[PDB]
């Protein structure tokens, strides 16, 4: 707030890939849908993905969007990306939620 | 990019 503005909201179950056990796991520990924002830090022209579980408001994801990021729209409702530290997945609750977020993500990547 | 969850 003050420093950033949200540029989208989308309904998704946020998951992270467990490389060691070759499975997706729920981000933050609990399975459930979250409200996932992309937030724009207006001053630096930087963007960050932040999500909070609907039920308890726990932040399950808070990861910058780096320049050049490769965003994989594997399916119409499941998109994923990586960093040096994690692989992230968004299991969106509809195709509308996916295109809203995907659309927001692509704009940010074009603007970085 | 690992395959989706299910």
């Amino acid at each position: 707030s003050m420093s950033e503005q949200s540029i989208c909201q989308a309904r998704a179950a946020v998951m992270v890939y467990d490389d060691a056990n070759k499975k997706w796991v729920p981000a933050g520990g609990s399975t459930g849908f979250s409200r996932v924002h992309i937030y724009h830090h207006t001053g630096n022209n930087t963007f960050r993905v932040v999500g909070r579980k609907i039920q308890d408001h726990q932040v399950v994801i808070n990861c910058a969007i780096p320049k050049g990021l490769k965003y994989n729209q594997a399916t119409q409702t499941f998109h994923q990306w990586r960093d040096a530290r994690q692989v992230y997945g968004l299991n969106f609750g509809s195709k509308e939620d996916a295109n809203v977020f995907a659309s927001a993500m692509m704009h940010a990547l074009e603007v970085l | 990019x690992p395959p989706p969850p299910x």
